RNA sequence: GUCUCGUAGAGGGGGGUAGAAUUCCAGGUGUAGCGGUGAAAUGCGUAGAGAUCUGGAGGAAUACCGGUGGCGAAGGCGGCCCCCUGGACGAAGACUGACGCUCAGGUGCGAAAGCGUGGGGAGCAAACAGGAUUAGAUACCCUGGUAGUCCACGCCGUAAACGAUGUCGACUUGGAGGUUGUGCCCUUGAGGCGUGGCUUCCGGAGCUAACGCGUUAAGUCGACCGCCUGGGGAGUACGGCCGCA
RNA sequence: UGAUUCAUGACUGGGGUGAAGUCGUAACAAGGUAACCGUAGGGGAACCUGCGGUUGGAUC
């Protein structure tokens, strides 16, 4: 993320372009993910729930949108 | 309470001046219901403030409250982990409220010879910026200051 | 003593602790000043608002240089990322630019174990 | 095919810092975003294109 | 089962190399804190730390790509390049002519930890030490830290080594996807119509104690093998074999 | 001079049953540090810690 102020640009919207790379950088999430070890099986556990989660979520979308309340 | 149903009660004026502001004072200063009590004492210290300054009655306990009405409290927050003393701004209701609450707590304490004159004593030292109750409005400024780094919880 | 009105400053922003220094172009430092340091301990010290005072101090610090133009180099997640950048901003420096520079290792060291709390 | 000496079609996929964008994002096939992936290898090797943003 | 052409793949063995980052060493700038936690303290720092810049040493792992994606008998395999090398699949043929399936005993492979000899050692970290917490705290938290994790060769032969589901073959309604081949057609492209391999989710009949399984069966059948026979004692004792332990 | 089998032996190892005395609270709920498997080291005790593995983990 390199943000080059650009001439009479205002600071604060350069600030929310920094913040904005960033955030589409994802270095946040790098650094909270690398913070400690997990372990092989404790990753693959995570991506095989996160990946259950969002079939069963695209599902249960799916039948709700065919229904009344 | 839970349920967001509590309204306004309207409170008379005070008979001398019509003011709903010393009229709250007079209740706040009132002991069992004694409401003619209160309203001599508070007279009579008010006679006394008005003689001592070159102010009436109302502006000189306009003065007072100026001194002592207080802008910041710090009230306590418990979240995941442990409870912080955030800064919060006073509301003006509140404001008046707790200058009066101190100011007569500080009278209470005052050990001069008759209410009245404690009152009277109390609110000249509050124009001057003196004793307790201001040094209570510093107490206050002062923690809410030192918590100030908390002031977004 | 030497005027020199471009200056780099530096955020390290851990989660515990945020450390300004101002520097010049070629990283040798002017003047610091840490959020620990401008009297706040513990769960204050990892606080935006004590490192938006650590930038004001460190601004102070580099007072004397004359520095007009400040580049921007932020690291660590902690914090002090944006407060740090809007006092030095409105400390009067003018920001030039504005850049990420958190490591990242490509893989890497194993980290710690993790915490069991 | 995709050519690692190709640096004009490349950068399309990579993202300001250089990193690989995905190919759920680019729309890309996976049988030619793993040729993709090894043609920018290369080409970082050969200092063609940047491992990062930070050169 | 063999040959011919091609395709995808972290399949295996050997060698080289690249960039990021951590640690350590040296120097420049610079000055009073750093680090850590729920809060602290131990620890580090005026003998100049932390921060920032430059140069060097060294080990280990390969961000992004990356995916209920791929390969492999299982265990497992992930930067890039070269060398040696195994398997799978598809299209047209050509060839052999039941050469097949399963397998007690036997043999081989077999995560991590552990063992032997010689190396290596950045980061991490059993044991250990100190600081905390607590009634205590031989822990959880913090500061350190040794085997070990790494390499070569040999041993060990175990894991919730799991799909808790042996291998091979045939048969029996459907839907939506992933991945990898290939045929035909058109207005030629995120095109349409088929036909193979592997794979994910749902669900029909049927099955099942139920949960659920459901063409990748736990349905309907055949071939062969392994295994069970109330809980505890006990996968223990004794004996044998194997092992340096 | 061996083998095998029965009896017996100071002392010693763990096991079962009873009974509930002392010490803690490991497991069952996210059981208050998810549990469990193999292995290794440590600890009055249940156990704790490292390494890999499983879901027969709650919340998300
Ligand atoms: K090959
Ligand atoms: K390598
Ligand atoms: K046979
Ligand atoms: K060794
Ligand atoms: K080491
Ligand atoms: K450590
Ligand atoms: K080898
Ligand atoms: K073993
Ligand atoms: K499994
Ligand atoms: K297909
Ligand atoms: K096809
Ligand atoms: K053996
Ligand atoms: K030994
Ligand atoms: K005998
Ligand atoms: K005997
Ligand atoms: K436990
Ligand atoms: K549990
Ligand atoms: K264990
Ligand atoms: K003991
Ligand atoms: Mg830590
Ligand atoms: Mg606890
Ligand atoms: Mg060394
Ligand atoms: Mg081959
Ligand atoms: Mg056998
Ligand atoms: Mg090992
Ligand atoms: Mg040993
Ligand atoms: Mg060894
Ligand atoms: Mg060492
Ligand atoms: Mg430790
Ligand atoms: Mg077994
Ligand atoms: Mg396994
Ligand atoms: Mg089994
Ligand atoms: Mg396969
Ligand atoms: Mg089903
Ligand atoms: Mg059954
Ligand atoms: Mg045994
Ligand atoms: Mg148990
Ligand atoms: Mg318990
Ligand atoms: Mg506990
Ligand atoms: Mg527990
Ligand atoms: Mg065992
Ligand atoms: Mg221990």
């Amino acid at each position: 993320p390199v943000i080059k102020v650009r001439e009479n640009e205002p600071f604060d919207v350069a600030l929310r372009r920094f913040k904005r790379s960033c955030e589409k950088a994802g270095v946040l999430a790098e650094v909270r993910r690398r913070e400690f070890y997990e372990k092989p099986t404790t990753e693959r556990k995570r991506a095989k729930a996160s990946a259950v989660k969002r079939h069963a979520k695209k599902l249960a979308r799916e039948n709700a949108r065919r229904t009344r309340l | 309470p839970r349920r967001r149903v509590i309204g306004q009660r309207k409170i008379l004026p005070d008979p001398k001046f019509g003011s709903e502001l010393l009229a709250k004072f007079v209740n706040i200063l009132m002991v069992d219901g004694k409401k003619s009590t209160a309203e001599s004492i508070v007279y009579s210290a008010l006679e006394t403030l008005a003689q001592r300054s070159g102010k009436s009655e109302l502006e000189a306990f306009e003065v007072a409250l100026e001194n002592v009405r207080p802008t910041v409290e710090v009230k306590s927050r418990r979240v995941g982990g442990s409870t912080y003393q955030v800064p919060v701004e006073v509301r003006p209701v509140r404001r008046n409220a707790l200058a009066m609450r101190w100011i007569v707590e500080a009278a209470r304490k005052r050990g001069d010879k008759s209410m009245a004159l404690r009152l009277a004593n109390e609110l000249s030292d509050a124009a001057e910026n003196k004793g307790t109750a201001v040094k209570k409005r510093e107490d206050v400024h002062r923690m809410a200051e030192a918590n100030k780094a908390f002031a977004h919880y | 003593r030497k005027q020199v009105s471009d200056g780099v400053a530096h955020i390290h922003a851990s989660f515990n602790n945020t450390i300004v220094t101002i520097t010049d172009r070629q990283g040798n430092a002017l003047g610091w000043a840490t959020a620990g340091g401008s009297g706040f301990r513990g769960s204050r010290k990892s606080t935006p608002f004590a490192a938006q005072v650590a930038a004001e101090r460190c601004a102070d610090a580099v007072k004397e240089y004359g520095i007009k133009n400040l580049e921007v180099m932020v690291k660590g997640p902690g914090p002090g990322r944006e407060s740090t950048i809007r006092a030095l901003n409105a400390a009067g420096f003018r920001i030039t630019n504005i850049t990420d520079v958190t490591p990242i290792p490509h893989x890497g060291c194993r980290p710690p174990k993790k915490r069991r709390v | 095919e995709i050519d690692y000496k190709d640096i004009a079609t490349l950068k399309n996929y990579i993202t300001e810092s250089g990193k690989i964008v995905p190919s759920r994002i680019t729309g890309t096939r996976a049988k030619y975003q793993r040729q993709l992936a090894r043609a920018i290898k290369r080409a970082r090797y050969l200092s063609l294109l940047p491992y990062t943003d930070r050169h």
